[PDB]
C-alpha cells in the first residue's frame, strides 16, 4: 500500500497510524523520510 | 433600565480589567474606541471592545506599564506650558541652525543632531526618524512639522527671551510630541533600523497606504511584539531585517532564522494564503508585511501547540459549523480530524 | 497527577548594526599658497580635528556610562520593592507562627 | 529595607540633578558632533588645497593622496583626522623625494 | 479577620530642569593687525578657552 | 579677527562670530569648540 | 553513524552549545542577503585597499 | 530572580548596543593600528633623510 | 559500603606567547635639506606617531575592558538560569512539606 508522506499532503489512516507511532507531525515525518531516503524523488513509500 | 444597564457595562469593563473608571476612560482613549458611544453600541463592537482591552490591558501588565504610561505615550492632547526643557530646546536648535540653507540640506538632517542633544538621545538616527514621523502627524493645533518649526524659529524666536509670540503654543505642542515619539521608541526597544523603516514606510508594518504611523495603543502593541521577534531571531535577525527591507524574505531564510523546518513555514504559507484572513495573505505579501507575517507565525504556533501539521489545523478550521452548512463534513472527515 | 514545572529559558537579544557609508570628497580649489605652507596650514587643521576627534569619543563614552548608572539605579529600585513585599510576608508568616 | 528604598531614591535623584548627568552628556555628544562633521568638511577643504598646490608645484595633476571615504558615516566619523593627516604625511614624502 | 497590609509603593523624584540661555555678542573692534595675525591670535585664545 | 576681515576683503557685514557659543544651561561647555570652527569657517572663506 | 552520532552529542552536551551552534559553524551553505555588517566590511576594506 | 534574569537581559542588550560597543572599538583599533604602522613607516623615512 | 566521591579538581589555561619580530628600515635618501631643518621635520613625525601610540594604546585598552564587560554580563546570565532552576525545587518542596 501507499503511503503519501509528502509534508503537504492529506491524511489518511494509515498515516495517521505512522505519526501515532512516532508521535511526530507530517512536516517532522517527511524530513524523516529524507533522512532514510535522499533518493526518493517523492514522498510515497509503500507499506513495506 | 436601559441606562442602568448601559451604566454597568461601562462598570463591569473597568472591574474586570482591574481599571478605574478615569483609568477606563484613558485606556479607551489610548485604543481609540472611547468615542464610541458604548451606550448605542453594536453587538459586534462590544465583543471587540472587550478584547481589545482584554489585549491592551494583559500587555501593559506584561510590559509593567501603567495607563498612564500608555496614555501619556497615545495621547494627542499636548499641553502648552512652555518648560524649561523645550527652553533649552530652541535655543539650542535655533543656534544650530543659524546659517542654515535648505538648498543644500533637507532641514530635517541638520535637526536630527540638535533634536538629539535636546531630546537626551543617544542616536541622530533616531531623531531623524522622529522628525521624520512627527512631520506625517502634523501634531498640535497649529499641525506642526519641522519646516513649519523652522520658519517660526528663524523669524520669530528670540534665543533667551521667555516670552516669544503667542504662535508658540503650537510650538510647545510639536516640541512635546517629538518627546513622545522619542518616549515611543525608547520603551519599544525597536530597532534603529526597524524604526526607521516603520516610519519611512509604514505599509510593511500593515499601516494603511499612505497613512501616517499611528502611536495609538495597538501601534505600540505591534511595534512591541516586532521588537521581540527581532531579539528572538538574535544574531540572524541581520539578515532577516535585511531582507524585510528590501522584498526578498522567504520562507526558507525565516525558518533557519527561527530554527524551524523550512516545510513548516511554507505550509503555514500556503494556509494562510488559502484561508480568508481580514489582510489576506497572498504570494506578494507573506513575508513583507509584518500582519502577513504574524498571520503565518500563528499558523505555525497553532500547530505546534496542538503538535500537529499546520494542514492538520486547516482541516480543523475546515469543520466550522457554520461553513458546515455547504460542507457537510462526512463522518469520515471527522474522522480524519480525531486521527 | 503530579504537574511537573517546565523548564526555565534563556532571553534573547538582537544587536543588528546600522550602516553609513563614508563621505565623497569636496571639490579642490587652487589656492595661492605654495605647497610647503599650505601643507602646514592643513597638517594645523588635521591636528585641530583629530583634537575635537578625541574630545568627542570621550564625551560618548561618558555619556554611555551615565546611562548605564541611570539604569543600574532603575533595576535597583525595582529589586527592592519586591524584596519588600518578600520581608513583609516574613512577618505575616511569625504571626502565622 | 524600607530605608535601602529610600536611600536608592535619594541615589536616583542625586543621579539625575547633579549637573553631570546623562542629559549634559547628550547634549554634548550632539552638539560637539555637529561641529566636528563641519570641521572635517573645512578640513578636507584645506588637505585638498594643499593636495591641488602640489600637484601644481610638480607639474603632476595626476597625484592623489586623500581618499574619499575619510569620515564613515557608521562610526560618527572617528579617526577621520588621522586618516587625513596619513594623506598629508604622504604627500609630504613624495614631495621630500 | 486578618489585617492584610497594602503592598510595598514605589518612590519617584523630579529632576526638573533649570535653563539659561545665551547672551549678546560684545561689541566688535577694529584692530591695527591684519587679518592673517589676528586670525591666529584669536586661534591662540581659543585653544586655550 | 572678524573686523580685520570684513576690512581686508571690502566687506560690511559678513559674520562668522555669532551669538549662542556660551550655553549658561551647559556652563559654557564646548563655547571654544563653537568659535573655533567659527574661525575655521572665516579663515576659510579668505582663502577662497 | 551511531559512534560518531554518540560523541558529538556527549560533547555538544559537555560544551553547553546547542546543536545549532554547530550548525552554525558547520554548515557551507551561506546567506546572500547584504547586511549592515558586510556593508561595514566592504566599506573598511574598500577603503583599506 | 525572574526580574533579575530580565535585567540582566536588558543590562547585556544596552551593553551590545551602546554606541561605544565591542565592535566599535574593534573597528577603531583595527583601522588605527593600520594607520599607525603606515605612518611609522614615514617617520622613519623622515629619520632617515 | 558507601561510594565516596572523588575530590573536585583545579581548573588551569595556557597562556602561550606569541611572537613577531620588529621592522627592518627602508633605504636612506638624501634630500635637499640641510640637517636642522630635517631634524625638525622629523622630530615632527616623530611626535605624531608618538601621539598616534598614545591613541592606540587606549583604544587597546577600551577594546579589552568591554570585551571583559561583556563576558562578565554573559556569565551573570548564565548564573541566573541556575538559580532560577533552583527556586523553583525550593518552591516544589515546600509544595513537599
Amino acid at each position: 500500500e501507499e503511503i503519501d508522506l509528502n509534508s503537504g499532503s492529506t491524511g489518511d489512516w494509515r498515516k495517521t497510524i505512522l505519526k501515532r507511532a512516532f508521535n511526530i507531525d507530517d512536516v517532522s515525518l517527511f524530513r524523516l523520510l529524507k533522512i532514510t531516503d535522499h533518493d526518493n524523488k517523492d514522498g510515497k513509500i509503500k507499506n513495506n | 433600565l436601559k441606562n442602568l444597564s448601559n451604566l454597568y457595562i461601562g462598570k463591569l469593563l473597568a472591574d474586570i480589567h482591574q481599571l478605574t473608571i478615569d483609568e477606563l476612560d484613558l485606556l479607551l482613549i489610548a485604543v481609540g474606541e472611547g468615542k464610541t458611544n458604548l451606550s448605542a453600541i453594536s453587538d459586534k463592537q462590544l465583543a471587540t471592545l472587550i478584547r481589545k482591552l482584554n489585549t491592551i490591558t494583559s500587555w501593559l501588565h506584561t510590559q509593567k506599564w501603567s495607563v498612564f504610561q500608555l496614555f501619556i505615550m497615545t495621547s494627542t492632547s499636548y499641553n502648552k506650558t512652555l518648560t524649561p526643557e523645550i527652553k533649552n530646546l530652541l535655543d539650542t536648535v535655533y543656534h544650530g541652525l543659524q546659517g542654515f540653507d535648505k538648498d543644500k540640506a533637507d532641514l530635517l538632517h541638520v535637526m536630527a543632531p540638535y533634536i538629539a542633544a535636546t531630546l537626551q538621545l543617544s542616536s541622530e538616527n533616531v531623531a531623524h526618524s522622529v522628525l521624520l514621523w512627527a512631520d506625517k502627524l502634523q501634531p498640535g493645533d497649529g499641525a506642526m512639522t519641522a519646516e513649519k518649526f523652522w520658519d517660526w524659529l528663524n523669524t520669530k524666536y528670540t534665543p533667551g527671551s521667555s516670552e516669544a509670540v503667542e504662535t508658540q503654543e503650537h510650538i510647545v505642542q510639536y516640541c512635546q510630541a517629538l518627546a513622545q515619539l522619542e518616549m515611543v521608541y525608547h520603551s519599544t526597544g525597536i530597532n534603529e533600523n526597524a524604526f526607521r523603516l516603520f516610519v519611512t514606510k509604514p505599509e510593511m508594518f500593515g499601516a494603511a497606504t499612505g497613512a501616517a504611523p499611528a502611536h495609538d495603543a495597538l501601534s505600540l502593541i505591534m511595534l512591541t511584539r516586532f521588537a521581540d521577534w527581532v531579539n528572538a531571531l538574535g544574531e540572524k535577525a541581520s539578515s532577516v531585517l535585511a531582507a524585510f527591507e528590501a522584498n526578498s524574505l522567504t520562507a526558507e531564510q525565516l525558518a533557519d532564522a527561527m530554527n524551524l523546518d523550512a516545510n513548516l513555514l511554507l505550509q503555514a504559507s500556503i494556509q494562510a494564503q488559502n484561508h480568508q484572513h481580514l489582510p489576506p495573505v497572498t504570494p506578494e505579501n507573506a513575508f513583507s508585511c509584518w500582519t502577513s507575517i504574524n498571520t503565518i507565525l500563528q499558523w505555525v504556533n497553532v500547530a505546534q501547540q496542538l503538535n500537529v501539521a499546520p494542514q492538520g489545523v486547516s482541516a480543523l478550521v475546515g469543520l466550522d459549523y457554520i461553513q458546515s452548512m455547504k460542507e457537510t463534513p462526512t463522518y469520515a472527515q471527522w474522522e480524519n480530524a480525531a486521527g | 497527577i503530579y504537574a511537573t514545572p517546565a523548564d526555565p529559558k534563556a532571553l534573547l537579544s538582537a544587536a543588528v548594526a546600522t550602516s553609513q557609508g563614508g563621505g565623497k570628497l569636496p571639490e579642490s580649489f587652487m589656492s595661492l599658497w605654495r605647497f610647503p605652507h599650505m601643507l602646514e596650514n592643513a597638517r594645523g587643521m588635521v591636528s585641530q580635528l583629530t583634537q575635537f576627534g578625541s574630545t568627542l569619543q570621550n564625551i560618548i563614552e561618558r555619556q554611555d556610562a551615565e546611562a548605564l548608572n541611570a539604569l543600574l539605579q532603575n533595576q535597583a529600585a525595582e529589586l527592592i520593592l519586591t524584596n519588600l513585599s518578600i520581608q513583609d510576608k516574613t512577618i505575616e508568616e511569625l504571626d502565622a507562627e | 529595607l524600607k530605608t535601602q528604598q529610600e536611600q536608592t531614591q535619594s541615589q536616583l535623584a542625586f543621579l539625575q540633578r547633579k549637573f553631570s548627568n546623562q542629559a549634559l552628556y547628550n547634549w554634548l555628544r550632539g552638539r560637539l558632533a555637529a561641529i566636528y562633521f563641519q570641521f572635517y568638511d573645512l578640513a578636507v577643504a584645506r588637505c585638498l588645497m594643499a593636495e591641488q598646490a602640489y600637484r601644481w608645484e610638480l607639474n603632476d595633476d595626476s597625484a592623489r593622496f586623500i581618499k574619499p571615504g575619510a569620515w564613515q558615516g557608521t562610526y560618527a566619523g572617528l579617526l577621520a583626522g588621522e586618516t587625513l593627516m596619513l594623506s598629508l604625511a604622504q604627500m609630504e614624502d613624495a614631495h621630500l623625494k
